[PDB]
């Protein structure tokens, strides 16, 4: 199995 | 160097309990050692833990494909990687390194009996001296748990005696990589 | 009772960046950044998972970002140094003539950089040195472990050396045979 | 890595429903995406999967998602003209970047209604050396084969709604300079009905 | 809110350096570049963000490069024109920097990258009014736009009733048919349908149009032949209705 990366996302604004 | 820095740290955290039956995630921006932001699975939101993370958690919350990605980690990303490991991480098991030594003197002088306790997992370990067959409840300088960082971890528990020849101190280590309490001895 | 971190940061004007997964205390792996790829912690993780370091590569990407954002937000507000806690141990108690390692920790500091240089009899060793990244603690400070494999003998004397930005002069961290 | 899709092609009768499927890698998931690419048009997202056996509806387009098994199913409930497209689907990792399929066209055979096939004889008007012939007016089961001489030219058979005389009708056309050629004997290659109209 | 790109189409000769341009979505952080070669499945070509590319194919540095001019424009050159190259490239845009989200795609840049210019020809455009027999057997009329010789492929025909376009009634070919199949540089042909009620064709105030954008030559390109450069451009034919 692999690991899952949690994905960023950019902030305000 | 003497130009200011500026740190921005994420946490992405998976608290386990009761192995997998109930897991708390919490997705946690940190802005120079302060936090600023954070995602809480029980919350069930963003909010803001700080002024400066306001503007992220009103926009975050806004958007329904990032709530609903967050609202699901539990699942996706914390019990799918809690699985993945399993096998080499909640269940990987290494015998200590278990040797009695003193600190060097003579008998009938004061000293310090050495239990040096090396490269051990995981770092949950119960170390208990005896004087004779009889556990000593007091008189025991231990150093505590030394995290490696090598996935391997080392105690020393000292003990505070005046040996007399005749006298038998033996060290008992109780920790799960064994099914029997391992035993070491020294004799005065 | 299980705990894992995936645990970034990205640091300006250093433009240093860091990705890794801390299962209780321990890095599973980390994300070279200049090679692109996973460098595991213990190669046997290696044989029985996998990561794809592209995961990292688009969050350090983001965290740059971020960072630029946050900063300008923030009035330009820089962080305030916290200098670090050395400490020396070995891997096992000391014998003469059996090998053992050296570990240098590094302990409760942030920026995450650091000059960690060991020495011996005074002089510098580049022979067989590791290091770990920096680790995350609880209170959002750093921990870095360095090591070094040796042979005990009576006639050397080691040193670590760290340099910080909160630390008025370089601390070095003493260890010699009893 | 790869990703398949099964058919390349698939028919259905207007009213009728079609599914198809799309088989993905079962390790390093992070979605799934469906999109319609019509001829004339830009590939539109239909659906973006990321939960194992959700399933999703837009309109009378649905979808399921299996990760464990790698596998996809796109339903189409009463197809209708409009759905005339090639399906495409898409597995995503840990990255952006999207790993294709290389899709199901699915082609929603229209319901043919007042059938009269016929084969007209179009005018020049009057820089060409070209004379037209229109099969048309046939229903959905008349098929256009191919002309079994190099100087004749055959086109397939094409749908248009004049929504004026608000119907469907299906066509074909051939076309040559040649002296020799007629009406009469352009689609002789093809499946004609019996009572194809030949005017006089 | 759509990802716009230009042009349509484009022919070129082989070792040529091109251009695509793309417009992403005002507000999307991610940008890509996709491309189909007729036959094989859509491929990855590369991702971008902040500035920086994010993901790339093998293929990607060895033959290509990304420019993001102002902060409304992105493309995507080819270096050296192969004829391997001759595909549809997509450009597409994300909102979000998370990649969880649906990709958006513009209407794409038809590549055709040819060995040798010599054998490129426009179409020559021909409308036939109806069959007199038709509109005495159904009262509808139907008029036919045939679209001949022209190289290569990838045309675009429409038609038009009293200066406005029309796509009721209409009904054009999928594909184009080769003049001759026997040959590798064969020319094509093309035919379109419009039909209307004889009530309406056989009024003399309506007029009808069919026209074919064709793409070829650009004003750069060396021509030396005889026959008239067949550069991009708009052939037409059209017809007037008769009362009859
Ligand atoms: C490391 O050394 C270089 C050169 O002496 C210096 O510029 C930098 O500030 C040092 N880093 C720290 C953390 O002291
Ligand atoms: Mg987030
Ligand atoms: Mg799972």
């Amino acid at each position: 199995r692999f690991y899952k990366t949690l994905r960023a996302e950019q902030a305000s604004q | 160097d003497t130009r200011p820095r500026f740190l921005w740290q994420p946490k992405r955290e998976c608290h386990f309990f009761n192995g997998t039956e109930r897991v708390r995630f919490l997705d946690r921006y940190f802005y120079n050692q302060e936090e600023s932001v954070r995602f809480d699975s029980d919350v069930g939101e963003f909010r803001a833990v700080t002024e400066l993370g306001r503007p992220d958690a009103e926009y975050w919350n806004s958007q329904k494909d990032i709530l609903e990605q967050a609202r699901a980690a539990v699942d996706t990303y914390c019990r799918h990687n809690y699985g993945v490991g399993e096998s080499f991480t909640v269940q990987r098991r290494v015998q200590p390194k278990v040797t009695v030594y003193p600190s060097k003197t003579q008998p009938l002088h004061h000293n310090l009996l050495v239990c040096s306790v090396s490269g051990f997992y995981p770092g949950s370990i119960e170390v208990r001296w005896f004087l004779n067959g009889q556990e000593e409840k007091a008189g025991m300088v231990s150093t505590g748990l030394i995290q490696n960082g090598d996935w391997t971890f080392q105690t020393l528990v000292m003990l505070e005696t005046v040996p007399r020849s005749g006298e038998v101190y033996t060290c008992q280590v109780e920790h799960p990589s064994v099914t029997s309490p391992l035993t070491v001895e020294w004799r005065a | 009772e299980h705990v894992i971190i995936q645990a970034e940061f990205y640091l300006n004007p250093d433009q240093s960046g860091e990705f890794m997964f801390d299962f209780d205390g321990d890095e599973i792996f980390h994300v070279d950044m200049a090679k692109k790829e996973t460098v595991w912690r213990l190669e046997e993780f290696g044989r029985f998972a996998s990561f794809e370091a592209q995961g990292a590569l688009a969050n350090i990407a983001v965290d740059k970002a971020n960072l630029e954002i946050m900063t300008k937000r923030s009035n330009y507000t820089p962080i305030t140094n916290v200098p670090p806690e050395v400490t020396v141990l070995t891997n096992s108690p000391v014998e003469l003539r059996e090998p053992n390692v050296l570990i240098c920790f590094i302990d409760k500091f942030t920026p995450p950089v650091v000059n960690v240089t060991w020495l011996r009899n005074g002089k510098p060793v580049t022979t067989g040195v590791s290091e770990t990244v920096f680790l995350p603690r609880e209170d959002h400070l750093f921990r870095k472990f360095h090591y070094l494999p040796f042979l005990p003998s009576t006639e050397d004397v080691y040193d670590c050396r760290v340099e910080h930005w909160g630390l008025d002069e370089p601390l070095l961290k003493h260890w010699e045979f009893d | 890595l790869n990703v398949e899709q099964s058919p390349q092609s698939l028919h259905v009768q207007e009213g009728d429903s079609t599914n198809f499927t799309c088989s993905f890698p079962s390790s390093n998931f992070y979605a799934l995406h469906w999109y319609r690419w019509e001829t004339a048009k830009s590939p539109e997202a239909l659906f973006v999967m990321t939960l194992n056996g959700d399933e999703k509806k837009k309109g009378r387009i649905s979808a399921t998602l299996n990760t464990k098994e790698g596998y996809s199913y796109l339903y189409i409930k009463g197809s209708q003209p409009e759905d005339s497209a090639t399906y495409l689907c898409a597995f995503k990792a840990a990255g952006n970047k999207l790993t294709f399929g290389g899709g199901t066209r699915v082609l929603v055979k229209p319901n043919i209604q007042n059938p009269d096939p016929a084969v007209y004889q179009l005018r020049d008007s009057k820089s060409s050396d070209k004379s037209v012939c229109l099969f048309t007016d046939f229903d959905s089961q008349t098929n256009v084969s191919q002309s079994k001489d190099s100087d004749v030219y055959i086109t397939d058979k094409c749908v248009l709604d004049m929504r004026s005389m608000d119907f469907k009708s299906n066509s074909a056309v051939a076309w040559s300079n040649k002296s020799d050629f007629a009406c009469a004997n352009a689609f002789n290659n093809s499946i004609i009905p019996e009572d194809t109209f030949f005017p006089s | 809110p759509e990802v716009t790109q230009t042009p349509s189409h484009q022919v070129t000769q082989m070792g040529q350096e091109v251009i695509l341009r793309c417009v992403p979505i005002s507000n999307h952080l991610y940008f890509y570049w996709y491309r189909q070669i007729l036959g094989q499945k859509v491929e990855f070509l590369v991702s971008f963000y902040n500035n920086e590319i994010s993901e790339k194919s093998e293929i990607f540095d060895d033959q290509f490069s990304v420019e993001r001019p102002d902060g409304s424009n992105f493309t995507l050159k080819i270096r050296s024109t192969k004829l391997e190259d001759s595909a549809m490239y997509f450009c597409a845009s994300s909102r979000l920097a998370g990649g969880m989200d649906e990709q958006f795609f513009g209407p794409g840049t038809r590549l055709t990258v040819l060995e040798d210019l010599k054998n490129v020809f426009p179409p020559e455009v021909a409308v036939f009014e109806p069959s007199e027999a038709e509109i005495s057997h159904t009262q509808k009329a139907t008029l036919v736009c045939l679209a001949t010789g022209f190289y290569p492929d990838h045309v675009e025909l429409s038609w038009w009733v009293n200066g406005k376009e029309v796509h009721s009634g209409v009904c054009t070919d999928p594909q184009p048919l080769k003049e001759q199949p026997a040959l590798n540089d064969s020319r094509y042909a093309l035919s379109s349908r419009l039909r209307v009620s004889a009530t309406f064709w056989q009024n003399p105030r309506n007029h009808f149009r069919c026209q074919v954008q064709f793409y070829g030559l650009s004003e750069n390109d060396e021509w030396t032949q005889d026959r008239a450069k067949p550069v991009t451009q708009i052939v037409s034919a059209e017809a007037w209705g008769r009362a009859d």
